[PDB]
């Protein structure tokens, strides 16, 4: 009588849980990171119901040890019967925890590699703005050229930085809460880490490599600015003169740094460029 | 000589480079052989990332990375010594090939060689080793006077 509903209600949750485990969850692998999204919402109702139905399993148990403490004829089998249910309702929290950490595992290793993809992408493009050849037509034109680039390394550096430092916090926790792919991962994280690494040397031997532009036609720019200032004087003040004098000086230190720097023709024309600047001060001398 | 990663400067002082990630990867870029600052690059690029990779015949291999030497087409007043590790290894024979835009490979030749190296230096002290101790460490020695796009050690 109690028994008997006892024997209804326990076959009701076997083959609730029997239904559950073999035809409501799924084995399903999602293709893409929609997909697992999709698939993990779906699956995380479906543990919830699970995780529901733990009051009727209990309540069975309450029931059970109920009729056996009574002294039922059968409490030896309600007894083994509930044993079954709670093996196979344990089971079925098995299998759901299982395949939701299968899940979060596919999700995150997709979203992972996203950010990681995208990041570096974006690194590559950064790359070709500092493998720029341009050198500046004139001083005007190097100036802002120089100027252009220290924004560039300055934002870039900046929004770069960030970005990394999340994408290996995200690593870190993937790794740090345990996950199946944790080498493939670090393995990423290397990759990134050194492209960014790469990057920030590479942006740092273009803005050397424009300071030297810049010097270059700073001294051209200097040079010929000086050689006017002389040409005023003679066409023309003994403190002007001396005062001139003392730039003639610095200009010729400058032709002597530079010339280290150069050979060829260009050596060639930076120390023609100061001879010609000594020649004419010597003339007004 | 200090290490890079990818990257540095140099001018007509010259200057030896080792890579810091990589120390048997090696650029000597002598005195008074650069005309002006200039900023060098070099890249260890795998062959897949080539849309015209070297082509193989049969029994050969490549035996490194492909190299990315820079600015592509750069010039020097005279000789610049680049060396590139290389796999142990057909005809156990290492050649270097290079492609100057990236589509066509052929083998690369220097008029100077071995025994030109000490006037190569124009007096700048580097040890260079032994050419048997290079086969030891499986490194090869490159000396051009200009970037080709790319550069390759092959097994043939
Ligand atoms: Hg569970
Ligand atoms: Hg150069
Ligand atoms: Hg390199
Ligand atoms: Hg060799």
């Amino acid at each position: 009588n109690e028994a008997q509903q006892y024997y209804l209600d326990a076959d009701e949750a076997e083959a609730w849980i029997g239904e559950q485990e073999l035809y409501v969850i799924s084995d399903e692998i999602p293709k893409d990171e929609e997909g697992a999204i999709v698939m993990l919402k779906r699956h995380l109702r479906q543990q919830r119901a699970v995780e529901d139905y733990g009051r009727n399993i209990k309540q069975l148990a309450s029931r059970a040890q109920g009729l056996l403490s009574a002294g039922h004829p059968e409490g030896e089998q309600i007894i083994r019967l509930q044993g079954q249910v709670d093996k196979h309702y344990a089971g079925l929290k098995d299998v759901a925890c299982e395949r939701k950490r299968k899940l979060e595992n596919m999700y995150h290793l997709f979203q992972l590699k996203r950010e990681t993809d995208d990041l570096e992408q974006w690194i590559s493009e950064k790359e070709l703005v500092a493998s720029s050849p341009e050198m500046g037509q004139d001083f005007d034109h190097v100036t802002l050229l120089r100027d252009k680039f220290r924004d560039f390394a300055r934002e870039t550096g900046a929004i770069g930085q960030e970005r990394v430092d999340n994408v290996n916090a995200f690593i870190e926790r993937l790794i740090d809460a345990g996950h199946s792919e944790a080498a493939t991962i670090a393995e990423w994280k290397d990759g990134l880490n050194e492209m960014w690494a790469d990057l920030l040397e590479l942006i740092d031997t273009r803005m050397q490599l424009l300071a030297a532009s810049y010097d270059l036609h700073r001294y051209f720019y200097t040079g010929a600015e000086i050689l006017g200032l002389i040409d005023e004087k003679h066409r023309e003040f003994e403190r002007d003169v001396h005062l001139l004098g003392v730039q003639v000086q610095q200009f010729q230190d400058v032709a002597t740094r530079l010339q280290t720097a150069y050979a060829g023709e260009k050596a060639e024309a930076i120390q023609n460029k100061e001879q010609e600047v000594s020649a004419a001060w010597q003339a007004l001398l | 000589a200090t290490g890079f990663l990818v990257s540095f400067m140099v001018d007509a002082r010259g200057g030896s480079m080792r890579g810091s990630r990589h120390n048997g990867l090696r650029v000597v870029i002598p005195p008074r052989t650069c005309a002006a600052p200039t900023r060098i690059t070099c890249r260890l690029v795998k062959p897949q990332k080539l849309s015209t990779p070297p082509p193989l015949a049969e029994e050969e291999g490549l035996a490194s990375r492909i190299i990315a030497l820079g600015p592509t087409g750069a010039q020097f007043l005279s000789p610049v010594i680049v060396e590139i590790p290389h796999f142990a290894s057909g005809d156990r024979e290492l050649v270097v090939l290079r492609s100057e835009n990236g589509s066509v490979w052929k083998e690369h030749r220097s008029r100077y060689g071995e025994s030109y190296l000490d006037q190569i230096l124009n007096g700048m002290d580097e040890e260079l080793g032994s050419l048997e101790e290079l086969e030891k460490k499986r490194v090869c020695r490159i000396i051009t006077t200009d970037f080709p796009l790319y550069f390759v050690i092959m097994s043939r």
